[PDB]
């Protein structure tokens, strides 16, 4: 300042997108420049567009005690009651809350809208149901509910969420999300519904009319997946999976078959099974086809099309509008045995081959769309290592989904950054069993470590230190989960990790889900070390 | 940023010169009374896409 | 050739905006 | 005088130097399709067309005229209600969305019956906003009013002044609170100029 | 002084362009003498003409049966541009209206301009003479 006021004596008397910090104008050493000490016009007038009430809390608070001075005894209660006015409005407007706070009666179209988009779902057809908020909010029996239960899904995927109302509503259903995102009790949960909600009169047959549910995979290993799942869906239940694969010797299948709900297969295997009569497919109304654009790069498509040739048609949807009509079809999913039949294919991509399948499967279906390194989203801060606090507490600040995690480098640093969080008033925990079930629960909602077990999907993951290599960074990154919501990566950088810099560049220029020219033109990223 | 808008401004500014007379121009009127055009009421949309499919 | 002729006409009525004075 | 949209749709739908020479203006045809796109308050807008006897090249002939208080307080209005759609619930749209093996769509077979969707509208209080309930989000408010518009061409406007009361309490978002010139010292055009002559730079102003 | 192709000792034929993606050099000098050319030394020396210097490309039925037909679609003094207001005034009539416009297209494809101006019985007489 002093200085630099006598060189402004001495001064005096003797392609690029951004625009560079050195076209800056107002860079003065004036203690009266810098505090320009903006004015706020009697306390009435406003800066444009900036919100009103966060007007109203940054101002000097000193007019507001020349009112309460200079106004009249009587115009004290004249401000109150105007102020109580202003909140009745206020709570006429409000009667636009968040989902979490509301109940289910009150919860309108637009509510429903903004929850389908918070988890980001999407469905073409007419008059698609409400989802699922919670298993206490769901609308399920009460003993299928014990036995997800006791499965242990504590919280449903998006997938369930959408697929369960409408294969409750026996609808064909197109589900566009990959394997190990739940899609399996996604299509198995109304099934287990239908099944289990006959009447005694209704399920008593004398034969072994084939089976109420074919289950078809182009694997072995997600057939056996899918067996397994659907056993512990199906034992507490009482209801008996076949599994018609290959792999196992014929004796086994062959006696498994002489038994007789729920059959899980193989295409050549079912179809070898079809053509030579061990199986019929009478009381078949549930059709799933997991993975269909396998089943088109492997060449399954006229074997499958002939196990459509041994359905019998008289349950197939009438290609009209009522095979989406919610009363409708609900009315018919009602009637027990008599309904007609429901297809639901999961796939990833969209071929011409499992279009023209779906033509030929499916009446009107219902297209539900859900959607480390490659698929996290990651964010990088460049600073010396003094800055990372108050960048941290910024970040913080600016609120987040708990719970989430901060990594750093020793385990010093993790007992004293969590130190100064609750400080700061935030839940934390270091590092057994004891803080996840807390940052579970929702009691801590900051996980502080090192790159020492197992723990739910995170929002949120902050490298406040920078892993030593690039394996350790992957694994932290990771912890936002395999799959569903990306969640976020943040790391902060400083000199000392310049040993990272060119394969940190790496990890992120291949994160398609990532936007970082700091890192990325870094002179330190750009050879291997 | 807002510099460099003030600068652009400041620019506009200093650089306007009161436009030159001449004669009121109409390029639709004299397209209109020829016959090879035609007038009709349409949707923004269609002739949005008309436009981009003649260019193309 | 009737045509290159109107749209020639046009071009000349477009042209007679600025024509005694730039000529 | 005008001519049914069938008719052009069926000239589209169909398909040299009676060709050749109407494609010479064809920027200009981009800049009047650019220059009158809907508002986001609107849903949907019919413009008169000029077009070739084949299709060559089609014109939109209209220019955007708005009365400008109105206009204002359209916009602050969106401002309004696009605040309070960001603090009550985001999913940007995904970018070209037609490939490029694809050609465009038919307008007649896909957007032709469709209804649209719900527009961004505010909610405008009865009680309040009474002489501007009837008008505020319509193509070209007021125009067939001999009150408020002088006539079709749509060139001059005067108005009440509850009615002004109402647009500048709408608009109060957009416009700032100052009431003189005692701001803008040494921030105005004429000190932006001096600075321009003596080549200095004022703290905060441009260089 | 300029080299020629003879001076080369080993140049051969050009297989194939590329494998996998990455482009096959040819062997042979033969467009390094089409875009530039050598000294004695062996230095190269490069043209330089690329004026508009096009930065995209650096870094790669009878015509009796159509006078019947209007004349069938047409009534008495009555312009076409007429008739397609009328039938076009959803309209009253939407085949006939198509009709008549794909009539009057098929006409125009054909060299007659200005059809839309055109009354019935100059029609007539065009379809007389």
């Amino acid at each position: 300042d002093k200085s630099k006021e006598l060189h402004a004596i001495k001064e005096r008397y003797l392609f690029v997108f951004e625009w560079d910090a050195s076209e800056d104008t107002s860079i003065d050493y004036n203690p009266l420049y810098k505090e320009r000490h903006q004015v706020q016009l009697l306390g009435r007038g406003f800066i444009a567009g900036i919100d009103l009430k966060q007007q109203k809390r940054e101002q000097s608070r000193f007019y507001g005690d020349l009112m309460e001075k200079r106004r009249t005894l009587e115009e004290k209660e004249q401000e109150e009651a105007r102020l109580r006015k202003l909140r009745k409005k206020e709570a006429k407007q409000r009667w636009d809350r968040h989902w979490s706070q509301k109940k289910l009666d009150e919860m309108t179209d637009r509510d429903w809208r903004i929850f389908r988009e918070d988890y980001s779902i999407t469905t073409k057809g007419g008059k698609i149901p409400n989802p699922i908020r919670s298993w206490k909010d769901s609308s399920l029996p009460p003993h299928i509910l014990e036995v997800i239960d006791k499965c242990g899904y504590k919280e449903p995927t998006p997938i369930q969420r959408q697929a369960i109302p409408i294969g409750l509503q026996n609808r064909d259903i197109i589900g566009v999300a990959e394997t190990g995102s739940g899609k399996t009790a996604a299509f198995l949960i109304p099934l287990l519904v239908w099944i289990t909600t006959l009447p005694k009169i209704d399920r008593i047959e004398e034969s072994d009319q084939g089976p109420y549910a074919i289950i078809l995979a182009p694997t072995r290993e997600l057939a056996q997946q899918i067996e397994e799942e659907t056993i512990k869906f199906g034992k507490p239940l009482g209801i008996r999976t076949v599994a018609v694969i290959g792999g196992i010797s014929r004796e086994d299948q062959g006696f498994r078959l002489r038994m007789g709900e729920i059959v899980i297969a193989t295409p050549g295997r079912l179809i070898d099974v079809l053509e030579n009569r061990y199986l019929v497919l009478s009381r078949c109304t549930y059709v799933v086809l997991d993975e269909a654009d396998r089943m088109i790069d492997m060449g399954f498509e006229p074997d499958v099309q002939k196990i459509l040739e041994h359905m019998p048609v008289s349950n197939q949807k009438p290609d009209t509008d009522e095979a989406e009509d919610p009363e409708k079809m609900l009315a018919n999913f009602e009637s027990g045995k008599h309904k007609y039949r429901q297809t639901v294919m999961f796939t990833a991509t969209m071929p011409p081959a499992v279009e023209r399948l779906a033509r030929s499967y499916l009446r009107r279906p219902a297209v539900v769309y859900i959607g480390p390194h490659e698929r996290v989203e990651q964010k990088v801060f460049l600073m010396s290592e003094s800055e990372k606090r108050k960048k941290l507490l910024a970040i913080l600040e600016q609120g987040f989904d708990p719970p989430i995690i901060i990594f750093v480098n020793q385990k010093k640093g993790c007992d004293v950054l969590a130190k100064s969080l609750e400080k700061m008033g935030y839940n934390a925990c270091t590092l057994r069993e004891f803080a996840l079930s807390n940052l579970k629960a929702g009691a801590k909602d900051i996980l502080v470590a090192t790159d020492v077990i197992d723990i739910q999907d995170v929002s949120m993951v902050v490298n406040y230190d920078m892993a030593k290599n690039i394996e350790d960074y992957i694994h932290r990154i990771g912890r936002t989960g395999r799959a569903g919501k990306s969640g976020v990566a943040i790391t902060f950088l400083t000199k000392e990790d310049s040993a990272v810099f060119y394969e940190l560049k790496q990890a992120i220029l291949e994160s398609p889900v990532s936007s970082p020219p700091e890192l990325a033109n870094h002179p330190d990223a750009q050879h291997k070390p | 940023s807002y510099q460099k808008l003030l600068k652009y401004y400041v620019l506009n500014a200093l650089k306007h010169r009161p436009p030159k007379a001449q004669k009121k121009r109409y390029l639709f009127r004299s397209f209109k009374a020829t016959k090879f055009f035609q007038s009709t009421k349409l949707d923004w949309v269609e002739v949005g896409l008309q436009v981009c499919r003649q260019g193309y | 050739e009737e045509a290159d002729a109107i749209y020639a006409a046009l071009d000349k009525r477009m042209d007679e905006r600025r024509k005694e004075r730039r000529e | 005088e005008d001519m049914p949209p069938e008719h052009v749709r069926k000239i589209i739908r169909d398909h040299k130097r009676v060709y050749l020479g109407a494609l010479k203006y064809m920027p200009h045809a981009v800049l009047k399709l650019l220059e009158n796109m809907p508002m986001p308050w609107e849903q949907i807008r019919d413009v008169p067309v000029l077009y070739h006897i084949t299709g060559a090249i089609s014109f939109v002939n209209e220019i955007p005229w708005v009365i400008e208080p109105v206009y204002i307080s359209q916009w602050g209005s969106m401002w309004i209600m696009m605040r309070r759609e960001k603090r009550d619930r985001f999913k940007r749209m995904r970018f070209p969305p037609f490939d490029d093996e694809e050609p465009p769509l038919d307008y007649a077979d896909n957007i032709l019956d469709v209804e649209p969707l719900e527009a961004i509208q505010l909610e405008l209080d009865p009680e309040e906003d009474a002489p501007v309930l009837d008008w505020f989000y319509d193509h070209q408010p007021l125009r067939d009013s001999r009150k408020y518009v002088n006539g079709s061409t749509y060139q001059r406007w005067q108005f009440t002044l509850p009615m002004m009361s109402t647009l500048y309490r709408l608009a109060n978002q957009l416009l700032t609170d100052l009431v003189d010139d005692n701001y803008f010292y040494l921030f105005d055009l004429k000190a932006f100029f001096t600075s321009k002559a003596l080549n200095m730079a004022i703290p905060g102003g441009p260089k | 002084d300029i080299l020629a192709s003879e001076d080369v000792e080993g140049q051969e034929a050009a297989t194939l362009p590329s494998e996998g993606g990455v482009r096959i050099t040819p062997f042979n000098l033969q467009e390094e003498m089409e875009e530039g050319h050598f000294d004695a030394d062996g230095n190269y020396f490069l043209n330089r003409d690329a004026q508009i210097r096009d930065s995209w490309l650096d870094n790669i039925m009878s015509a009796q049966a159509l006078l019947e037909g209007l004349l069938e679609l047409l009534l008495p003094r009555e312009t076409v541009a007429g008739a397609l207001r009328r039938l076009g005034a959803q309209p009253s009539s939407p085949q006939r209206l198509d009709r008549l416009s794909g009539l009057a297209d098929q006409m125009v494809a054909r060299g007659n301009l200005g059809v839309y101006q055109e009354t019935r019985e100059r029609l007539a007489m065009r379809l007389k003479g």
